[PDB]
Parts: structure tokens; C-alpha cells; sequence
């Protein structure tokens, strides 16, 4: 059978989990944000010219969804835990939240830190708004030290809009597997 | 050292995916 490979997408709402996968994939971007329950993509990429199935599963960010979103980890080879480079909130819950949640259910399981939303870290706008609240994108370094902290494997920034270290983010996920 | 390919959908769950295949 074709070597698989199943990687899990886990972080809050509105962080870019089905943007991800959806540009990553198809090089699409949805034009409409539709909060996820579950949904599900089967690639195949070739690694050093064998084929390779990649079962990509997107899960719910929100917290009316945790009892069953554990439900789907069994199996999983990896995960990805997103927070966006322009919500500190979401970045705090990956020690908060995602990091213990994933250890308690796959103790062993690799994991890559994703900060999306890149595109967005140097837009005055985006910049401002957060100021305002007293608040500040993450930078490289923080998200590198947070990666640290948690024992990923590797921290990774990318943009699904733009494109910007997209494939590197999935490309990192099958090295930590194969 | 790792060559990878671009990935190629093959399925989705999801409508907007699915409708970009092959
Ligand atoms: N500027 C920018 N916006 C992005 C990017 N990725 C996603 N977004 C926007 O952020 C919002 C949420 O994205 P989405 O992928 O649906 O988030 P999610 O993490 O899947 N949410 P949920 O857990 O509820 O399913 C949408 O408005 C989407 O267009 C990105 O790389 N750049
Ligand atoms: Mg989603």
C-alpha cells in the first residue's frame, strides 16, 4: 500500500486552519469565512520520487467542540498548531491550550508551531488596531522561544493569502514523519 | 535532504476544494 501520512490542524477560530489547507492544496483562497466542525483533504505529493498520501484533518477552534474534537487524534502522525501572528491571544493559548490538549492525548506525537497570517504582521493598519488595545503582533523570535517551550520540532511562519512559506509548512510536517 | 512535489488533491470534505480537483 502507498506510504500515508495523517497530519492533524489544530489552534483557535479564525486563525487560518481551513485557509491553510485550502491554498495549500488547491492554491485557492475562499472568499467567505465558515467556521469548521470537521472536513478533511487526501493529497499525494511525491518525496524523493515515491508517492505519498497525505490525510490532512481540519478541526473545530472553538471550545463548544472540545470534547469531540479529541475524538479525531488517533492515528495521527502530526500535528500543526496555528496561532496567528496578529492575535496574542491565540498565540497564548497554544500554552495554554493546544500544547497541553495534544500532549495529554498523543504524549509522543511530533508537532509543528505555525504562525500564519504573516502577511498581516507588517500592515500599519493591522499594526495600529493592535496598538490601540495595547497589544503587538508576535514576532519571529517569540514564536521560535514558544516553539522551544512546547518541544516542536520546528517553528514556521507563512501567509495561506499570499502563499509565503506555505508548502514549507507542509513540507516540514511530512519530514518530521518520513 | 528531502525532494517534495506540490501537492495534488486528489478529495475533500470540503466544498470549495472539492470543486478545484482534477
Ligand atoms: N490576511 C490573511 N487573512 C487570512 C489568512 N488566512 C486566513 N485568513 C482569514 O482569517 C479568517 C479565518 O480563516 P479560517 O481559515 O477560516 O480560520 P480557521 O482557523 O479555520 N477557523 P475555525 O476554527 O472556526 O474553522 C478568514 O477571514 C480568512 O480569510 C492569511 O494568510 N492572511
Ligand atoms: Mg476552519
Amino acid at each position: 500500500r502507498m506510504q500515508a501520512i495523517k497530519c492533524v490542524v489544530v489552534g483557535d477560530g479564525a486563525v487560518g486552519k481551513t485557509c491553510l489547507l485550502i491554498s495549500y492544496t488547491t492554491n485557492a483562497f475562499p472568499g467567505e469565512y465558515i467556521p469548521t466542525v470537521f472536513d478533511n483533504y487526501s493529497a499525494n505529493v511525491m518525496v524523493d520520487g515515491k508517492p505519498v498520501n497525505l490525510g490532512l484533518w481540519d478541526t473545530a477552534g472553538q471550545e463548544d467542540y472540545d470534547r469531540l474534537r479529541p475524538l479525531s487524534y488517533p492515528q495521527t502522525d502530526v500535528f500543526l498548531i496555528c496561532f496567528s501572528l496578529v492575535s496574542p491571544a491565540s498565540f497564548e493559548n497554544v500554552r495554554a491550550k493546544w500544547y497541553p490538549e495534544v500532549r495529554h492525548h498523543c504524549p509522543n506525537t511530533p508537532i509543528i508551531l505555525v504562525g500564519t497570517k504573516l502577511d498581516l504582521r507588517d500592515d500599519k493598519d493591522t499594526i495600529e488596531k493592535l496598538k490601540e488595545k495595547k497589544l503587538t503582533p508576535i514576532t519571529y523570535p517569540q514564536g521560535l522561544a514558544m516553539a522551544k517551550e512546547i518541544g516542536a520540532v520546528k517553528y514556521l511562519e507563512c501567509s495561506a493569502l499570499t502563499q509565503r512559506g506555505l508548502k514549507t509548512v507542509f513540507d516540514e510536517a511530512i519530514r518530521a514523519v518520513l | 535532504s528531502m525532494e517534495i512535489s506540490p501537492p495534488v488533491l486528489i478529495s475533500s470534505s470540503n466544498p470549495t476544494a472539492a470543486a478545484r480537483i482534477s
